């Protein structure tokens, strides 16, 4: 009588179901990178044409 | 109030067609900047110079 129950204990009120916040999706997206040039080396000329 | 309720609900009915999310269409709609030069912006200037 206290705890709102049957003769044999089953609950009078059904319990709820407390549906679950359930998992999310993951994304990912792409990273760049810049640079710059190597030192230009002054060409030792020859003597061909 | 009701133009403002007609039109939110016309506008979310065609982005929900057009399957499109917020913020990105937040970005694709407005006319604004992130902020700074983007590494693009930068690739570009180091591609056009």
């Amino acid at each position: 009588l206290r705890h709102n129950l049957s003769i044999d204990g089953q609950p009078l009120s059904l319990a709820i179901y407390a549906e679950p916040t359930d998992p999310k999706a993951l994304l990912t997206s792409m990273v760049q990178a810049s640079q710059g040039g190597s030192a230009v080396l002054p060409g030792t000329l020859s003597l061909y044409r | 109030l009701p133009r403002l309720v007609i039109w939110l609900y016309q506008v979310t009915q065609w982005l929900t067609e057009a399957e499109i999310t917020t913020e990105a269409i937040w970005l694709l709609c407005t006319p604004e900047f992130s902020g700074n030069i983007s590494p693009e912006i930068s690739n570009l200037l180091n591609n056009l110079r």
